[PDB]
């Protein structure tokens, strides 16, 4: 068997069932980067 | 049919799931993770995913459409900090070494007399020492005196060969210097043993590259946590290599090790046991002279030895036999030997 | 030919070295230019691949 992040449901159960479909569409994803330099008056 | 919510939830999330890495942990329901090709994500993580065991260096499960924390993984079979554990007995305790009695006191009273004996130092309030430098000419007694000593200890020991901590995760190396140490505290206050020291620790040269930066910061947090002076719980460490005028000084100087034991040269004394006890497990026939042997020959150690005592069984299965006579040791003696014999002032000092 | 020209009217396929695996039918699947991946197991072949 296996574990992938599993608890028993008493606490997540009630997190599963809307919260997940929430945290998808709406929710996006970004990513993290370095900045070199930057200009003045203008981005 | 009972099972419903823990299917659901087997079947809510995507199927081809990634496989990603833990970089650091933001407690807000959304953190920061790595993909395997050093690409890293402004992810959020889910409500089942049990965290409890989120630490930065482990291994999560990832999407494709948002990449979000699907559940954390396992270590995946990585026996990493279990294996290089002793859990058998090393070799004979201390009839097998010969003739180096003068190094035994230092290590008897710098292990066992702290563990045994813990009264003398509080006595008078005297600490006993960390560490342990065994150096000196190489394949001498260095390996054979540790097993010697840790023969005869009624606490844990570690074996640590110093390859089995050089990774390329750029994590890896001074995590499992923590995961050590966590087992070696959490458990009783086992022995210590990195053999070859001299490949992660030398000079402390540092370069702009990528291949030599995941050698000293791992060589760095070593010596922080060796002294990280909250809960140690007397670990006593020994550290060996051959060479010593090529290695890290700031770990020879006191307060880090106070121990520096030599082990210099032989004699004519301490290679007949050897003899004997490499010529003991074979069928030693009642026709061979080893003292002929030892007499003639002044200078070698005991892996000549051992690969006198395997010429001389290959010459003996050559001609068909079971039992080895005298001749296929004088061969043995004579054939072997003859790899280094070059350099000696005779017959000029008396 | 009108066989082998609907296989051939078709994306390929990848491959992936995998020692060991847990159960449960998701295999993890190691590809060679990227990293791990716990995948699906397929209904036409066994589970025992491990």
């Amino acid at each position: 068997e296996s574990d992938t992040g599993l608890a028993p449901p008493a606490l997540w159960d009630l997190a599963a069932d809307k919260q997940t479909l929430q945290s998808e569409q709406p929710l996006q994803v970004a990513r993290c980067t370095k900045i070199i330099n930057a200009d003045s008056e203008d981005p | 049919k009972q099972e419903e919510e823990r299917s659901k939830v087997d079947d809510l999330r995507g199927t081809p799931m990634s496989v990603g890495t833990l970089e650091e942990i933001i407690d807000d329901n959304h953190a920061i993770v790595s993909t395997s090709v050093g690409s890293e994500h402004y992810v959020s993580i889910l409500s089942f995913v049990d965290k409890d065991l989120l630490e930065p260096g482990c291994s999560v499960l990832l999407n494709h459409k948002v990449h979000a924390v699907i559940g954390v993984l396992m270590d995946d079979t990585d026996p990493l900090v279990t294996v290089m554990k002793v859990e058998k007995a090393p070799q004979e305790t201390y009839a097998d070494i010969g003739g180096l009695d003068n190094q035994i006191q230092e290590i008897k009273e710098s292990v066992e007399l702290p563990l045994t004996h813990p009264e003398y130092y509080e006595e008078m309030g005297i600490k006993p020492p960390k560490g342990v430098i065994l150096y000196g000419p190489p394949g001498t007694g260095k390996t054979l005196l540790a097993k010697a000593v840790a023969n005869q200890t009624s606490a844990t020991f570690l074996r640590v060969v110093g390859s089995e901590l050089i990774q390329k995760y750029l994590g890896d190396g001074p995590k499992l210097v923590r995961e050590l140490f966590r087992v070696a505290e959490e458990h009783a206050p086992s022995i210590v043993f990195i053999d070859e020291i001299d490949a992660i620790g030398t000079k402390r040269y540092d370069s702009n590259s990528g291949g030599e930066r995941e050698i000293q910061r791992t060589m760095l947090e070593l010596l922080n946590q060796l002294d990280g002076f909250d809960s140690r719980g007397d670990v006593k460490v020994i550290m060996a290599t051959n060479r010593i005028e090529t290695l890290d000084p700031a770990l020879i100087r006191p307060g880090r090790i106070d121990r520096k034991i030599e082990f210099p040269l032989p004699d004519e004394k301490t290679k007949k046991r050897i003899f004997q006890i490499h010529t003991s497990r074979m069928t030693l026939a009642d026709d061979v002279t080893l003292d002929d042997l030892i007499m003639a020959k002044d200078d070698l150690s005991g892996a000549d030895i051992k690969a006198i005592c395997t010429e001389a069984g290959l010459m003996a299965l050559r001609e068909r036999r079971m039992k080895v006579t005298n001749e296929d040791f004088k061969k043995s003696k004579e054939n072997v030997l003859y790899k280094k014999q070059e350099g000696t002032p005779e017959g000029l000092y008396l | 030919l009108r066989e082998e020209l609907q296989l051939l009217q078709e994306q390929g396929s990848y491959v992936g070295e995998v020692v060991r695996a847990m159960d449960k039918k998701k295999v993890l699947v190691k590809v060679h230019p990227e990293g791990k991946f716990v995948v699906d197991v397929d209904k036409n072949i066994d589970i025992n691949d491990v």
